[PDB]
RNA sequence: CCGGUGAGGCGGGGGGGCGCUCGCUUCUGGCGCCAAGCGCCCGGCCGCGCGCCGGCCGGGCGCGACCCGCUCCGGGGACAG
């Protein structure tokens, strides 16, 4: 299944591909507000493992917290 | 092929609909609690009031603070079947509004007072 | 005269070449500037006070 | 004569300090909203930054004619929509005991939509040709998939538009599609498409892996650096010879 | 990261020429916008009638006002922070 491949891909964060993706996503999120509603999960595998279900009534918000 | 005449980008005007509720919030409208009987409490029978009635061809009434001059004039006309020349309202230092209702010259304030019962 | 400022200011009226309007600016008056004087601004402006 | 002499010309001189400038196009100078600005500069960043090959491989998209042929072939194998499964179910219900119907008859081959299903059947080596959309917003969904298809020997192609790919199915978007089985009539066309796809994608996957992409500067910077290079070439280009 | 604006003409190219040059403005406390000119079409009425012919009324588009572009122009920038 694709979910295990996605999980391994996200585990290999130090790779060039994941580094580029994380940098682009971080720049895009920093260019947005501190609290905006994402329409779909950035990490479907992580959302499923945490309990997100692709059905009506489930909401996902992206929050930027100062370090 | 629509050129931008201005460098500013105002928000476009989108269609907005009216209210079409599936059910009213309240079943029935609240009945008005400022009717012609509730607005006018009682006339004044003081010596100054009687002198005012017999001299200036007017009447003195006690009215709720929430009433307007239009409301007082309409209420007096509806209740006593009389025409009002003008209304002068003041608030006594007790909480009840005093209303001097100056009547039209055709009708007699003393006769109206006799009819309503005050003298 | 601008309160709290030693130097006097000068109101100068230009015409904006995009809309039919007259723009006003508050320049710092150089010594010798008088009313009813034409002032030229830009790369091709002459070297005058 | 049909021209009145009162008709003058009255030309306008659109210079500096002359009559005001006309209402020309200013789309390059519009203060666009933040979301438009972000979505444009994100594409600019994708063009500028050195993109890794695992993401750059999706820039190699299928050509127009091959895409049209593939869509025409998949039009026959588009999955059943609503109001058709209902018709089949009611037909089987009425034919259960009307004409001695055991209902074992047959099910036709259908396309495969989900990435999970496509990956499972690719690992099982049941797929014959897998189409992957190039414009999935999270690329994490399909990065491994071209490599997995190459390793398993399954021909893989990249199409333009997840919307177009998911219009074959009766949904909004679909990341992947798979030809698990095809009819005997369309077997030759499927084989032709498979060989055409593997000629362009599978047989050069080493080149695809080694093909990095990026370092494309803006046109203004490119023009400036080209002018500098031309100047330094003219420094000793005609003097020595 | 900073400045300006109502993010208004930024980078290349040949268009234009009095002769690289500009989008053509410096003797004065005047005025300057919501297009003139041209070209291509449409709708209604009238006479010829072969009608994208002619007359009246009302409308559209292009040049006028070049085209292509990926950051609005700039100043720093692998450092300030």
């Amino acid at each position: 299944g694709a979910y295990k491949y996605i999980q391994e891909l996200w585990r290999k964060k130090q790779s060039d591909v994941m580094r580029f993706l994380l940098r682009v996503r971080c720049w895009q999120y920093r260019q947005l507000s501190a609290l905006h509603r994402a329409p779909r999960p950035t990490r479907p595998d992580k959302a499923r493992r945490l309990g997100y279900k692709a059905k009506q009534g489930y909401v996902i918000y992206r929050i930027r917290v100062r370090r | 092929k629509k050129i931008r005449t201005s460098p500013t980008f105002r928000r476009p005007k989108t269609l907005r609909l009216r209210r079409q509720p599936k059910y009213p919030r309240k079943s029935a409208p609240r009945r008005n609690k400022l009717d012609h009987y509730a607005i006018i409490k009682f006339p004044l029978t003081t010596e100054s009031a009687m002198k005012k009635i017999e001299d200036n061809n007017t009447l003195v009434f006690i009215v709720d603070v929430k009433a307007n001059k239009h409301q007082i004039k309409q209420a007096v006309k509806k209740l006593y079947d009389i025409d009002v020349a003008k209304v002068n309202t003041l608030i006594r230092p007790d909480g009840e509004k005093k209303a001097y209702v100056r009547l039209a010259p055709d009708y007699d304030a003393l006769d109206v007072a006799n009819k309503i019962g005050i003298i | 005269h601008d309160p709290g400022r030693g130097a006097p200011l000068a109101k100068v009226v230009f015409r904006d070449p995009y809309r039919f309007k007259k723009r006003t600016e508050l320049f710092i008056a150089a010594e010798g500037i008088h009313t009813g004087q034409f002032v030229y601004c830009g790369k091709k402006a002459q070297l005058n006070i | 004569k049909v021209v009145n002499p009162l008709f003058e010309k009255r030309p306008k001189n659109f210079g500096i300090g002359q009559d005001i400038q006309p209402k020309r196009d200013l789309t390059r100078f519009v203060k666009w909203p933040r979301y438009i600005r972000l979505q444009r500069q994100r594409a600019i960043l994708y063009k500028r930054l050195k993109v890794p090959p695992a993401i750059n491989q999706f820039t190699q998209v299928l050509d127009r004619q091959t895409a049209t042929q593939l869509l025409k072939l998949a039009h026959k194998y588009r999955p059943e929509t609503k109001q058709e499964k209902k018709q089949r179910l009611l037909a089987r219900a009425e034919k259960k005991a009307a004409g001695k119907g055991d209902v074992p008859t047959k099910r036709p081959p259908v396309l495969r939509a989900g990435v999970n299903t496509v990956t499972t059947l690719v690992e099982n080596k049941k797929a014959q040709l897998v189409v992957i959309a190039h414009d999935v917003d999270p690329i994490e969904l399909v990065v491994f998939l071209p490599a997995l298809c190459r390793k398993m020997g399954v021909p893989y192609c990249i199409l333009k538009g997840k919307a177009r790919l998911c219009r074959l199915v009766h949904r909004k978007t679909c990341t992947t599609v798979a030809f698990t089985q095809v009819n005997s009539e369309d077997k030759g066309a499927l084989a032709k498409l498979v060989e055409a796809i593997r000629t362009n994608y599978n047989d050069r996957y080493d080149e695809i892996r080694r093909h990095w992409g990026g370092n494309v500067l803006g046109p203004k910077s490119v023009a400036r650096i080209a002018k500098l290079e031309k100047a330094k070439a003219k420094e000793l280009a005609t003097k020595l010879g």
